[PDB]
């Protein structure tokens, strides 16, 4: 996350790291229910010899906040049973960049551990609305990722400004967040993870951190997976 | 889906001048997915700029891209005689999904009038067994290309029975080369004497002619 | 260190199949799109096929589409492309092309920053035809001489002078389609009018769709 600040302890508690053997932290992902994650597709694809599309790969560390300290009370380390990638992912054009992930065996909630709850194909997340982006991702583009979980606020920016800001690459399955002049973005590190939107004082995941042209360039928002589209994909596959 | 224009179709310039080359979209394109490559003759196209202003590994200065939307303009900025080619612009689309070229500007480079040193060469004794006998004009390094090759058979001037042939812009001293081929069959050789070609160009100031009597 | 070696191609009868194969090494294999690119004589380039990394996804221009498959092997870090149903137009040289873009990383682009060096794919009922090569003698400051390559199908020849070791003054002319259906080209050469008889002069003529090479002295 560029231009974010730390996030308080117990602050995101549906903001989950997910290590690859022998790597560390490499994307993020949120909980849905304490045998459920949702992610990004293009983060378990095969690649460089190494098989990301494999579960027994990955260990998922839930209530984390700082790298360095994975084994601080009240951070859970799960295994993962499966992963399943949306069948229309596409790695080409990164449409449809939506995965989701079965823990082998279940989160215990806590005060550190909580689900983040998922919008209904209806629910509408307007443009201009302020919304929160996590992770433990880069904190400049070409940069190295963060210790401590980062936090940014950033907006909705509407779809045909988003269309036209970046010509020939946005599907109705992306969702441009962020400023026009840039400062506060999405990077490497924080893909699958959560778009956090505060209603109300419920909370629901707006999208899944995707791609984007860069970190934080002024005129190049990242670019996420929209969540109410996959409702009832996630439903069918999961029951949650 | 995209169509890029390019132009102009053939710039011709002397060395030291700056060429700018115009590549249009027929929609926005975004700069990052806005490229330009050279492609020189017998040669695969490489990579000259990517993101519409970055140039790529390799790339000599002079080599400059800009522009937006649909406007992008390659420059190269103290042209050399190696530049000869011909320039393609090339944009990728993910949706709808797909890659397109410009049809290139061709660069040529400009110099002074050179006339061309000219040479006529008999059938190979080795082809008029075969049967057919090729007679073949040489017009070596000239500029500029346009010129004028006639063949005369013992003074009847000949139509249609020669094809000519011309070599790329030579990357170092911008000069062309051409060859004439007239073909006749044995027979109607062996039943000739004089053999010319005469060559018409700029630098020459009246046309030189180069023959051979068959036999001799 | 970063490379496309392409084989296959050749002269393939109409309505019939031909694979192309593209080596990768130097770069990560898996990580980028590739594509093949063609160029029909004095045409554009031609997008034909584009494979995501992963050889998930595939895409075609139209011109090809339902005729031709694009595959990678990754495990061997190869592409290929199968063509089949091929027509006339199809006659092109096809370069295996890697494109640059990453949006894994957050890097975006669609340049084919590295090509391979093409393979020519002539599409044809006709049966492969060597050339004759024949001497283009100098005449009694720099004299001319050279080789005329007649009477072949399809194209390319190469050619050569003393196996590399010469090169300055040499000019291979673009091959011209004669009216009999058959190419030829002259390569000619000057060099010093006093060296006639003292230096020799061959020329090394290669067609390979039907595996003529020939050698031809040329004098005096
Ligand atoms: O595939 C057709 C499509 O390709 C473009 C370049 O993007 O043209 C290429 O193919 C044409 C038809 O085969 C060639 O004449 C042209 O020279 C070559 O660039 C597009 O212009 C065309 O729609």
């Amino acid at each position: 996350v560029v231009g974010g600040t730390d996030a308080d302890e117990g602050e995101w508690p549906w903001q989950v790291s997910l290590h690859a053997l022998g790597q560390g932290h490499i994307c993020g992902a949120s909980l849905i229910s304490p045998n459920w994650l949702v992610s990004a597709a293009h983060c378990y694809i095969d690649d460089r010899g190494f098989r990301y599309s494999d579960p027994t790969q990955w260990t998922a560390f839930l209530g984390l906040h700082d790298q360095s300290q994975r084994s601080a009370p009240g951070v859970q380390e799960r295994r993962l049973k499966r992963i399943i990638s949306h069948p229309f992912f596409n790695d080409f054009t990164f449409d449809y960049d939506i995965a989701l992930l079965e823990l082998e065996k279940p989160a215990e909630y806590s005060s550190m551990v909580r689900p983040i709850s998922l919008p209904d194909a209806s629910h509408v997340f307007p443009a201009g609305k302020a919304i929160w982006v996590t992770g433990w991702g880069h904190t400049q583009y070409g940069g190295t990722g963060a210790l401590i979980l980062q936090k940014g606020e950033i907006r909705v920016i509407n779809q045909t400004t988003c269309e036209n800001l970046l010509p020939q690459q946005i599907t109705p399955r992306m969702m441009c967040v962020g400023f026009l002049s840039g400062g506060v973005d999405s990077c490497q590190g924080d893909s699958g993870g959560p778009l956090s939107s505060v209603e109300d004082g419920r909370i629901f995941q707006a999208g899944v951190v995707s791609w984007g042209d860069g970190c934080a360039q002024r005129n190049k928002p990242g670019v996420y997976t929209r969540l109410p589209l996959f409702r009832d994909w996630i439903k069918e596959n999961t029951g949650v | 889906e995209i169509v890029l224009t390019q132009s102009p179709g053939t710039l011709s310039l002397s060395p030291g001048e700056r060429a700018t080359l115009s590549c249009r979209a027929s929609q926005s394109v975004s700069s990052s997915y806005l490229a330009w490559y050279q492609q020189k003759p017998g040669q695969a196209p490489r990579l000259l700029i990517y993101g519409a202003s970055t140039r790529a590994t390799g790339i000599p200065a002079r080599f400059s891209g800009s522009g937006s939307g649909t406007d992008f303009t390659l420059t190269i900025n103290s042209l050399e005689p190696e530049d000869f080619a011909v320039y393609y612009c090339q944009q990728r689309s993910n949706w709808p999904p797909g890659y397109t070229f410009g049809q290139g500007t061709k660069v040529e480079i400009t110099r002074t009038v050179a006339a061309p040193s000219v040479f006529i060469f008999p059938p190979s004794d080795e082809q008029l067994k075969s049967g057919t006998a090729s007679v073949v004009c040489l017009l070596n390094n000239f500029y500029p290309r346009e010129a004028k090759v006639q063949w005369k058979v013992d003074n009847a001037l000949q139509s249609g029975n020669s094809q000519e042939s011309v070599t790329e812009q030579d990357s170092k001293d911008s000069t062309y080369s051409l060859s004439s081929t007239l073909t006749l069959s044995k027979a109607d050789y062996e039943k000739h004497k004089v053999y010319a070609c005469e060559v018409t160009h700029q630098g020459l100031s009246s046309p030189v002619t180069k023959s051979f009597n068959r036999g001799e | 260190e970063v490379q496309l070696v392409q084989s296959g191609g050749g002269l393939v009868k109409p309505g019939g199949s031909l694979r192309l194969s593209c080596a990768a090494s130097g770069f990560t294999f898996s990580s980028y799109a590739m594509s093949w690119v063609r160029q029909a004589p004095g045409k554009g380039l031609e997008w034909v096929s584009a494979i995501s990394g992963s050889g998930g996804s595939t895409y075609y221009a139209d011109s090809v589409k339902g005729r031709f498959t694009i595959s990678r092997d990754n495990s061997k870090n190869t592409l290929y492309l199968q063509m089949s149903s091929l027509r006339a137009e199809d006659t092109a040289v096809y370069y295996c092309v890697k494109d640059l873009g990453i949006a894994a990383r957050r890097f975006v682009s669609g340049a084919f920053d590295i090509w391979g060096q093409g393979t020519m794919v002539t599409v044809s009922s006709a049966s492969t035809k060597g050339p004759s090569v024949f001497p283009l003698a100098p005449s009694s400051g720099t004299a001319a001489l050279g080789c005329l390559v007649k009477d072949y199908f399809p194209e390319p020849v190469t050619v050569s002078w003393n196996s590399g070791a010469l090169t300055s003054g040499v000019h291979t002319f673009p091959a011209v389609l004669q009216s009999s259906g058959l190419y030829s080209l002259s390569s000619v050469v000057t060099v010093p009018s006093s060296s006639l008889g003292t230096q020799t002069y061959i020329c090394n003529v290669n067609h390979k769709p039907s595996n003529t090479k020939v050698d031809t002295k040329v004098e005096p």
